């Protein structure tokens, strides 16, 4: 009911009447916990950037982080620490190029690495979650590079140092499995199992090739890293299910997110970060509105939810404005975090009723990515 | 008088009488038979053709004569880059000199003088009949004006809608004749989005009427000496083909080791490829780029003779603006682009293909 | 204003996202810093990379390959800001993707984004599109 | 929101721009990203030094001297926006001054501005 | 009556209909000419700016230049050149800053010089544009530095490098009148006279005091260095007015910029660039509006215009948009500009009847600083 | 008992006979018409105050007993600063210590031991009716006790309003009596917005409802040695006061060189100036701030001396953030914070304003 800004007067009130003293410092954000939330802003590739920390549960803004451009973001599932790949020009947008790894602590804010990436390596691309990703332990970080070729670079954060590029074919996205290992997609519709000992070439095992030519898998899969789930809509709704909990590649029955009806009917996807998935319930949430085929960067008015084993709708959404990206906080009875590029505005609904609780707005030009660690 | 002058420079191609020795004509070294390129072996290969002396190498890899015509006439535009011409060099001004030089160079067919050529005109009762109607009374009796008419003829034969046909699978599938398949389609796809079409296409942008895969203008690539065709032409082991430079008139030391933008048309029945037929095997030409952008070892080796390419003949004037794009040609891209280039065949050529 | 209805094409205002030679744009028009429909505003590099689509053009119900070159060098320009998607593909089929900062091939390396040009480089002849 | 009309003062919410203590607040109101009334959000830096202005508490009739501390080496915030002028003077008495960036002083000479704490350090004359 | 956005997709589709080629290049702005301006975007204090470079007459953006962290923009008059003193640091906002100079050739906008100036010793301060200067033959860019104390910084163009630091009394501003000197205006209330040379303790001069502790002297006069001209409002819209041209300071008859009705009825000058001077016609104009005292940053809808020998009003326009900034063209005919921080939109008017000629939207974030060049 | 009580400390402060050989009471040294400080000329000037045997010089300057009452118990608080208590080291924890450390300091007061200063007491008639009636009978028979019972008479007399009247120009302009001068009103200002507000105000934000210019922390500002006072005190030239850490449990090496911040209530009047009497003028004391902050060579001088102000006596733990604000104090501001500081003083020492 009562604003935090509202509350935040009275405190201070009190604090004046009764003559309480106080030391003006630079605060500590609160221990991260299942309801943090991180959101990025790639400010429609402006050459500086900002990341916002959130409270989910009170909605509130608890830190910010700047960054370069189109910066990569990464939150450690444990909660230890955040990290982004970054991007940055001696004359703003000009002259010499550094790309670097950042590695934050997650309370004080302050960086504790600075990792420089020889030949400025890093892959310049509207924000995909998972062209950078932590590995299990956290002990190493992947990066995408698309120039010259397809490649991945190591960095190896508990040394603080840059490792090597590695050689893999034209295969793209990184889902790392193990301290060693990671799976890639592949042009030919496969995907890659690269593992790597530093020391030369890593052994690249292709799976089956699970998709045709002319069915389009989004930019913007969900993987849960702890499950070894992935979770990768198509334009027009199938979705594909990888299971990596074994080593390798198991992939589940496909199951359709809109009924056949509904396709007929102009319903599509559509939107940035389409797809979220909820690691405990085995549950997946899915943006869709009705659209024409080539409008599937848009905003949508509807959430889906589903059941990943069967594909039974289990609710549907009026979001009640123009959302671009969803997620989800991985605790029992979750939130469904709803952001909107245009709003510039975070909207945190129950992930059970979908009646909005309440919103962050104001976070800068074009907000994209959300991202939550998943803590238990 | 357009079929006719045309029906005299026919003749005229396949005439021997045109060489010092009467032993070939326009028409063995630009065989009709192989998109008009020369299938001879000689010491160096196909790299390079043999001379009317039997024993004579050029320096550099006999052209195609398909599509020729397209070909601007020599200028400096305003920008300053030279675009057009004939020879790899630019050294003729068009189809007409062009014909007058190949006819005096003595590494190949080797006449004389204009007057050599004069009196073997005269000699034949048909070309009598043949000039005369076209340039008038004794026309063969000036060796100037029947030197000068004869090159008009071969000129006015090579514009003939038979060596520039627009018949290949890529003409038909632009009419909407027939698809592309899909590994074609890729082709043309990564043709038109990378570096290639920044010198294989006629204009910058717009739509070509008559597009030949060339902008006619003057690059160093970047390109080794081919050890063979050196040796063989005998011009020497310090000897450096300079390009464009080698035109008289030009002084620009920017222009050195400068070569004509040619014509991918046909160019999937025309190796070996380069100026001076480096590289049997059309893949090896496009792997070539892949030495600017690359930064695996195998970019730096020539699959032919699995060795590093090679110091280029001229260091200087690289195209490296457009070159160095800073993105690398995969194994599926280089398959691709041969689909592609291969349906730049003409219809009559496609039985080559095999 | 429908952001979900079907895209629809005009040949009369290139300052417009609904001008047609920008049924692929990721951006900003460069005609509205300085540049022109098919050329880069002063002070930026024009890069060699590009990602295509065939664009309808209502004008003579011709399509056309629009090769999409970006003006790189300097922060995003901030006017005209578009995106559209017609044919558009995922980053696995780079030729049709349009995320790709495409500022390959620019002067002095320049790869911070600033405006994205419109220049047709041929008649379309499509499989997907 | 008649932006030329006389500054009224309340002192019920603090993340809005008419916020008593904020009368020549410049910039940011640091609650907004992460901070509080009187502290700097995570990772940035405390100037030490400020310009002040007397602000009216209506809560109590009385009027404070608010020193305004910046917290730098961030990007300005972007949250919270405002701009107050009461008592604000021209940049030669910068004391009373607000488009000076007030980031002396800060840790690691940190000199951005991200946003502006409003702490009460006297009472008024 | 017709965009140019239509006229170029009428000479488009007329290239494409006649085959007419054209190479895809880098464009030339035109010539400077006296129509040409400048507008900048402080962006309220974000770590990187923006300057737009604008045909007035056309209402079409020429170019842009990016800049810093508070940058201060220069336009030589002649038209030969701009600049702008300018700030960066290592990790956006944060790490080792530097401070520099760059130097624009106008058609091409490539910089011709960057000089670092050392010890990062630019005064951040909200954009004055009497903050940085140059001395009126091109060759000098000075800048005012605050911290520790008030000094003005000396940067030689010419030969491409940092001077000096020059020791100057508690004064604020640059106004130059020579190669070698220009006045500050000291909080004493006098203006300083300061002439430098390659080393010395410069010879330092004050005039007599000429307002009192309590009135106000906004932190943005008009000054023309052509005319000698400094143009300088306080609060109430009294107007000073010293004529620099002999060298030495001479004080004009102070001028009411509002009536002693209209000052009893509330209105005060307000917004930022309040005040424009226009040398040809010797004439001045007011950003006014009825506003609070204390309200003298805020946007003004009115814009008064006034000989600036007599006080004598010529003119009261109705802008007709909420207005932060003025100034004028310096030809015969000259157009009055008008920008709002609030949209983000420069609008073109007629100086003479005050009609809105044609507007440029979207000029970033919070442009706030109008320059033109004296070229006359 | 509270007006009996400190009836009798003001008794005891101007009673010669709790000195050794008895020359020398508290008024002494904190006489009461200079703010409670010493005006005597020693070998040092007025820098140090001179012992009861007539030659011992202390090796730090006599502060004013003016507001002492308004600091702290001595204690670490919850960010470990530790705050309050007396001495310019801290190592009383209150008045009531204080007052008995210094009537059996050696080279001060010098009494032998508190049975010295209980016999003492005992001799004289009026302290036994005094004492008894408010400790009990035989109070004075009880070396403890009687000692005890002294210091605390002595404290409840430096809490009296006399010695804290907050009547100085500034307490009536805060009260609305009056106005300051424009240029007192600058150097108020000054005051609030530079560094001096760090150290110098009593909170670090709200309103103190007893200001005296104090936070009563501990804080090296790197002073040099006062060399005359050093010869003069006889520690010796290789001593080096650590100031907070000299107090007796206290073992951080942090705090050596660390020294209360004093109150500026009436400092206009109190010079010379720093725990060691270094400077003869207000002036100097607020000029060696901008050894720190500003660039000219001007900067380094003490303009007393004419040379460089000198190294610090302890060169660790130096206050450099607050110090170090990036600004430099113009001569404008200097004479302004003259003016503010001059406003401090009591009003029964105005008078005192013009020498
Ligand atoms: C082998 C002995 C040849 C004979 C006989 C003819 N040509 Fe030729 N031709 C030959 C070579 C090695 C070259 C390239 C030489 C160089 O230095 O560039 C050419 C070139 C041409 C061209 C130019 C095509 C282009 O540059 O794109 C033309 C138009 C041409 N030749 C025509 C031509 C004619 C008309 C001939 C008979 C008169 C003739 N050629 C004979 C090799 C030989
Ligand atoms: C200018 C910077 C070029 C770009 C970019 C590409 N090509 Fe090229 N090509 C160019 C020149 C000047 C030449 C001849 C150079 C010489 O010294 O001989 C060529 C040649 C070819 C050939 C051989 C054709 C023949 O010998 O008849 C092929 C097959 C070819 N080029 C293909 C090609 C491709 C696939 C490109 C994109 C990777 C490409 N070229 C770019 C000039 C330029
Ligand atoms: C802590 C960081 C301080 C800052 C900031 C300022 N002052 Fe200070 N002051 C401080 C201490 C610890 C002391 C005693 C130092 C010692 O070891 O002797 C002082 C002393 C003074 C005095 C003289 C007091 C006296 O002898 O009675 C003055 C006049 C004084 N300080 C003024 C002052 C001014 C004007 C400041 C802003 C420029 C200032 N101090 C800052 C601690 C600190
Ligand atoms: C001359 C010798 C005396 C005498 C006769 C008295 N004092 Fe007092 N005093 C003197 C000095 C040199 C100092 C500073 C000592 C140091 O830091 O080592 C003091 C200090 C005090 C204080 C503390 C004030 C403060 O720290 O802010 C008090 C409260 C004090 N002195 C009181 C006092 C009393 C009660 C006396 C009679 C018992 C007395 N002084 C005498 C020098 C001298
Ligand atoms: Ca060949
Ligand atoms: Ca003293």
């Amino acid at each position: 009911q009562e604003t935090q800004g509202q509350a935040a007067a009275r405190a201070a009130a009190a604090d004046l009447a009764a003559g309480q003293d106080d030391e003006p410092r630079i605060l500590e954000a609160p221990a991260p916990d299942a309801r943090r939330v991180y959101v990025n802003d790639p400010a429609h590739f402006a050459a500086v950037t900002q990341q916002f920390v959130i409270d989910g549960e009170a909605g509130r803004v608890i830190g910010m982080i700047d960054g370069g451009f189109l910066p990569n973001p990464v939150v450690a599932d444990d909660g230890s620490f955040i990290a982004h790949a970054s991007t940055v020009f001696s004359r703003i947008a000009r002259g010499e190029r550094t790309d670097y790894v950042e590695v934050f602590d997650p309370v004080t804010l302050l960086p504790t690495a600075d990792i420089e990436l020889p030949d400025a390596p890093r892959f310049l691309v509207g924000t995909y979650p998972w062209m950078t990703s932590l590995t299990p332990d956290g002990k190493t970080l992947l990066f995408y590079q698309f120039s010259p070729a397809p490649a991945v670079g190591v960095v190896d954060l508990e040394g603080k140092a840059f490792k090597r590029m590695l050689d893999v074919p034209d295969c793209y996205h990184i889902f790392p499995t193990a301290p060693d290992t990671f799976f890639m997609h592949c042009r030919d519709g496969s995907l890659a199992k690269v593992a790597f000992g530093t020391e030369g070439t890593p052994e690249i095992t292709h799976t089956e090739v699970f998709h045709p030519e002319d069915e389009f898998l989004i930019n913007h899969p969900a993987y849960s890293q702890k499950a070894g789930r992935l979770v990768w809509p198509t334009y027009t709704g199938k979705i594909h299910q990888i299971d990596l909990s074994s080593g390798d590649a198991k992939f589940l029955p496909a199951v359709e997110a809109l009924t056949e009806a509904e396709r007929a009917d102009g319903w599509r996807p559509g939107g940035w970060q389409q797809v979220a998935y909820h690691r405990a319930l085995d549950r997946i949430y899915l943006l869709v509105d009705q659209r024409d085929e080539w409008r599937h960067k848009t905003a949508s008015r509807f959430v889906v939810v589903l059941d990943a084993k069967t594909g039974e709708r289990l609710a549907k959404f009026e979001m009640g404005h123009e959302i671009d990206s969803i997620n989800v906080s991985q605790d029992e009875k979750p939130l469904l975090y709803a952001l909107s590029t245009g709003d510039k505005t975070l909207y945190i609904h129950d992930a059970e009723s979908g009646e909005e609780l309440r919103s962050v707005n104001q976070l800068g030009h074009g907000p994209q990515v959300i991202t939550t660690a998943d803590m238990g | 008088a357009d079929d006719a002058l045309a029906a005299l420079g026919a003749q005229l191609f396949v005439d021997p009488a045109l060489s010092r020795n009467a032993t070939q004509s326009c028409a063995t070294c630009h065989d009709p038979a192989r998109a008009f390129t020369d299938p001879r072996e000689g010491k160096a290969g196909l790299a390079v053709s043999v001379g009317d002396d039997g024993q004579s190498h050029g320096d550099r890899n006999t052209p195609t004569l398909g599509y020729a015509a397209l070909v601007p006439a020599f200028h400096r535009d305003a920008n300053g880059k030279y675009k057009g011409g004939q020879f790899w060099d630019g050294r003729a001004d068009d189809l007409k000199q062009q014909a007058g030089q190949c006819m005096l160079n003595p590494v190949e067919m080797a006449m004389p003088d204009r007057a050599a050529v004069a009196a073997r005109l005269r000699d034949d009762p048909a070309y009598r009949t043949g000039f005369e109607a076209l340039f008038g009374k004794g026309v063969l009796d000036d060796p100037e004006r029947a030197f000068d008419a004869a090159a008009e003829a071969l000129a006015a034969y090579q514009a003939t809608g038979e060596f520039s046909p627009f018949d290949s699978k890529y003409d038909r599938v632009m009419r909407g004749e027939e698809k592309f398949t899909p590994l074609e389609e890729f082709g043309y796809t990564v043709f038109i989005t990378w570096n290639c079409r920044l010198c294989h296409m006629q204009r910058k942008q717009g739509v070509a009427e008559r597009e030949t895969f060339t902008n006619f203008e003057y690059h160093n690539i970047g390109l080794p000496v081919n050890e063979t065709a050196r040796e063989a032409s005998g011009l020497g082991a310090d000897h450096v083909d300079h390009g464009l430079l080698a035109r008289p008139g030009i002084e620009d030391p920017a222009q050195s080791g400068r070569f004509k933008v040619p014509s991918l048309r046909n160019v999937a029945v025309t190796g070996p490829y380069m100026h001076n037929g480096v590289f049997t095997d059309l893949r090896t030409a496009i792997l070539f780029y892949n030495k600017y952008t690359s930064r695996r070892p195998e970019a730096k080796i020539n699959p032919e003779t699995g060795a590093p390419w090679g110091e280029p003949e001229v260091a200087r004037n690289l195209s490296l603006a457009e070159l160095q794009s800073g993105l690398m040609l995969d194994d599926g891209r280089v398959d691709a682009l041969v689909a592609f280039l291969e349906t730049l065949t003409d219809r009559r050529y496609e039985p080559l293909l095999e | 204003t429908d952001p979900r209805a079907k895209w629809v094409p005009q040949d009369n205002d290139i300052q417009a996202c609904d001008y047609w030679r920008h049924c692929s744009i990721d951006g900003n028009i460069c005609d509205c810093s300085g540049g022109s429909l098919t050329n880069c505003p002063p002070g930026t590099k024009l890069a060699t990379a590009s990602w295509v689509a065939s664009c309808y053009n209502p004008t003579d119900g011709q399509s056309y390959l629009i090769a999409y070159r970006d003006c790189c060098g300097y922060n995003v320009s901030g006017r005209c800001p578009c995106l559209n998607t017609e044919g558009e593909l995922p980053v696995y089929r780079p030729e049709f993707a349009n995320d790709i900062i495409w500022c390959f091939g620019a002067e002095d390396d320049a790869m911070t984004y600033h405006c994205t040009i419109s220049p047709i480089v041929g008649k379309a002849s499509h499989h997907h599109h």
